[PDB]
């Protein structure tokens, strides 16, 4: 109990804090200075008594035979974990920022505590969600401006715990709350940026926070430029390290489900596509059966103006794209494909002339095809994939002499 | 169903990320959007039906 | 055990339930059924205020919720107020009803009457709310549930297709496909059709420098040119309707009405 007296933390305390992993036969799990008359001291001495119990109830949890019902058993742990973290909240309200990562260790193993329960009809995540919410607010408003104790360094690590919760059962407003609350906070400088937060001491959460942010921005709010930015950064801070047993990326799993969103988001916003032989791209795309064929043909369809191959690629993996929150990205990326093909009848069919007949594009009822074509081009002009103007009279498009077919870069 | 929240290792050094290695690594994003030409059955057959249009419409 | 009511008085007004329910004031389903028919007469005969039918329908909805009746009659009451509410612009009560209908379709005991009709409303309301994730989550529900008869229903396909058409500003097919909509779908689109027309008008005016006034009239389904010019007057664009006389290559002498869409660009970029 010198951790709490002299405000430091070691593996053993986090190892003690880890109630799921059983400890060795030699046991050093105790609080010294037992006098607990002070009201705030038996908080530390029932924090103790709850910590001993939970680690005991985890050999208890699998030692059982087939009984059939462990509801009370899982409810004994959830309640113990709820009131223990609720009491770590009381202690960590009034101590330095030494104790935030031990508070976060406690919070993420309570998320796995409810995660193993498969049924969501119990809605027992509300307790921990509220628990984590106050746990996210303990650090969110540290009114000590000194950075020796300021808990706002751990702000962003605690945001990823709540993101995980607001995704369990799909809730896109709760995710929308926390992206926007946090945004103003370092715009107002009340918290330090993610690159100067406690996050860069445990960089799993650095990659994760840019995923949740980029994902929310790309799949839920439809801000593609910023959903790309954060997702791209989440991949750029993943380690260049590999498991030796298999030789594939440590973090291969995380790296690939970022790129499910990153590749199509990169092509819509910035017109960027991967170098396939590049170590990081190749290391992930080639070893992912899902991405090995769709995404390379997906890129080729767009670069080449191949609308059929894009539309077939998208029709054949519609369930995949819908499940990944990619439908607007795909539906909008299709109009990039259409404009590239428009660029291709300019380069190869009009000899780069600013005035182009619309009947060139029919070669790939006819009044109706041309009206529809005028309207699809008009929409692309209007959203900045073509800088041109239309003539219904001549049935032609008049590309700008300056910078037609623009794109962000 | 499947959890990517459980990272296998919690932290690593900054020099081990891909952006700090991006001085020695090449850009992962090809930037030739404006000038990249691809050869496949489709591009070839598109040029075909297009040079046939400019012959029809000199 | 569920509460069960004895009230034999057909009519009941809606009040937000605050106390423990009074079984003398709550009506059993046979009486709720008898009042459904009275309400339906008034509606078909157009002899009741919508405010009145809506009050009666909410009271009938409240009495079902506390009696925990989830059956084919419950579905009918919610489905009927949904339809009537859309006919009277009450999108708030439509949404209240649409949500309850969808959760009641999760009950296997309750047969899916008009399941595809209300799937179509769910998509149209998510277009009004600019909620595209909901649209995608629902197509995914139909796919994972095995509902391929619904998904390849031509009308259902068109209504998802409309959602996409609006996402990418295709006014040409969105407005053509307005004519394919059923009676109450039209009612739902009209809740935001004015703004959508304005969004379409901005796309045309950013992309042409002038167009016939007949071309605007046709692409926006204005049934007359008088309804075409009044739409432009609502956007303060009446002065950009110029007149230009056409030689028609010595075919005939005639004058047509042009719209200077380049001049309209100045005015429409001020509002958005």
């Amino acid at each position: 109990g010198c951790y709490f007296e002299e405000k430091r933390y070691d593996d053993k305390l986090l190892d003690f804090i880890r109630y799921d992993v059983k400890t060795p036969k030699k046991t050093k799990y105790i609080l010294q200075r037992p006098t607990a008359t002070d009201e705030e001291s038996v908080r530390l001495q029932r924090f103790y008594q709850l910590g001993v119990d939970l680690k005991l109830k985890y050999s208890k949890r699998r030692s059982l035979k087939k009984q059939g019902r462990i509801k009370n058993a899982t409810e004994e742990l959830l309640r113990l974990a709820n009131e223990q973290l609720k009491l770590f909240n009381r202690i960590v309200e009034r101590e330095t920022n030494w104790i935030i990562y031990p508070l976060w260790v406690m919070a993420k193993q309570l998320i796995r505590l409810a995660n193993e329960s498969s049924e969501l009809n119990k809605d027992s995540i509300e307790e921990c969600g509220r628990t984590i919410h106050r746990s996210f607010t303990i650090c969110l408003n540290d009114r000590n401006p000194r950075l020796n104790e300021n808990k706002k360094i751990g702000c962003y690590m605690f945001a990823n715990l709540e993101f995980s919760i607001y995704h369990r059962l799909s809730n896109k407003d709760m995710i929308k709350n926390l992206v926007k609350v946090l945004e103003s906070r370092v715009n107002a400088r009340d918290i330090p940026p993610l690159n100067k937060s406690l996050a860069m001491e445990h960089k799993s959460q650095v990659v994760l926070y840019n995923y949740y942010l980029g994902q929310y921005y790309g799949c839920l709010e439809n801000d593609h430029e910023r959903g790309f930015f954060h997702l791209n950064e989440a991949l750029l801070q993943c380690p260049m390290l590999y498991v030796e047993s298999t030789g594939k990326f440590v973090l291969q799993g995380q790296m690939e489900k970022i790129m499910i969103l990153l590749v199509p988001l990169a092509l819509l916003t910035k017109r960027l596509y991967p170098h396939w032989d590049h170590p990081v791209i190749a290391g992930v795309i080639t070893r992912s059966k899902r991405l090995s064929q769709v995404y390379p043909t997906l890129v080729r369809s767009v670069i080449s103006g191949n609308l059929s191959l894009y539309e077939a690629t998208a029709a054949s993996h519609e369930r995949f794209f819908l499940s990944q929150g990619l439908h607007v990205v795909i539906t909008l990326l299709r109009e990039v494909v259409f404009t590239r093909l428009v660029q291709r009848c300019w380069q190869w069919g009009n000899d780069r002339k600013s005035i182009m007949p619309l009947k060139i594009l029919l070669a790939t009822d006819e009044e109706e095809q041309l009206d529809a074509l005028e309207c699809r081009l008009a929409s692309a002009i209007a959203s900045g994939l073509l800088r041109a103007y239309l003539s219904h009279s001549n049935r032609c498009i008049v590309f700008s002499k300056k910078e037609p077919f623009p794109h962000s870069k | 169903d499947d959890e990517f929240e459980d990272f296998p290792i919690d932290t690593w050094a900054n020099g081990e990320t891909i952006k700090s290695n991006a001085v020695t690594q090449t850009n992962i994003w090809e930037e030739n959007w404006d000038d990249v030409e691809v050869d496949d059955d489709f591009t070839n057959e598109l040029k075909a039906e297009l040079d046939r249009y400019k012959r029809e419409n000199q | 055990i569920h509460v069960v009511g004895r009230c034999q008085t057909l009519e009941k007004s809606y009040l937000r339930l605050t106390s423990e329910p009074n079984p003398d004031l709550i009506r059993p389903p046979n009486i709720l059924q008898k009042m459904y028919c009275l309400l339906m007469d008034k509606y078909q005969s157009k002899t009741a205020t919508y405010t009145y039918l809506c009050d009666q329908f909410k009271s009938m909805r409240q009495d079902l919720r506390v009696q925990m009746i989830e059956n084919s009659f419950t579905i009918k009451v919610y489905q009927t107020h949904a339809r009537i509410a859309l006919e009277n612009g009450d999108l708030g009560e439509f949404n209240q009803c649409q949500n309850r209908i969808m959760a009641l379709f999760e009950n296997p005991t309750i047969p899916k009457k008009s399941y595809s009709e209300f799937i179509c409303y769910s998509v149209l309301y998510s277009m009004l709310t600019e909620d595209y994730p909901s649209i995608s989550h629902l197509k995914l529900k139909l796919i994972d549930d095995g509902s391929s008869e619904i998904l390849e229903d031509e009308h259902v396909k068109m209504i998802f297709e409309l959602s996409d058409m609006k996402l990418v500003g295709n006014y040409h097919y969105f407005m053509k496909n307005y004519l394919k909509l059923h009676k109450f779908e039209k009612c739902l689109i009209n809740s935001f059709l004015n703004l959508e027309k304005l969004i379409f008008l901005t796309i045309i005016c950013k992309s042409y420098n002038q167009v016939n006034l007949d071309f605007v009239k046709s692409e926006f389904n204005f049934n007359s040119i008088e309804e075409t010019t009044n739409f432009l007057n609502e956007q303060n664009l009446t002065e950009f309707i110029l007149n230009k006389q056409i030689t028609d290559s010595n075919g005939k002498s005639s004058n047509i009405k042009i719209l200077n869409t380049k001049g309209c660009r100045v005015q429409l970029i001020q509002n958005y």
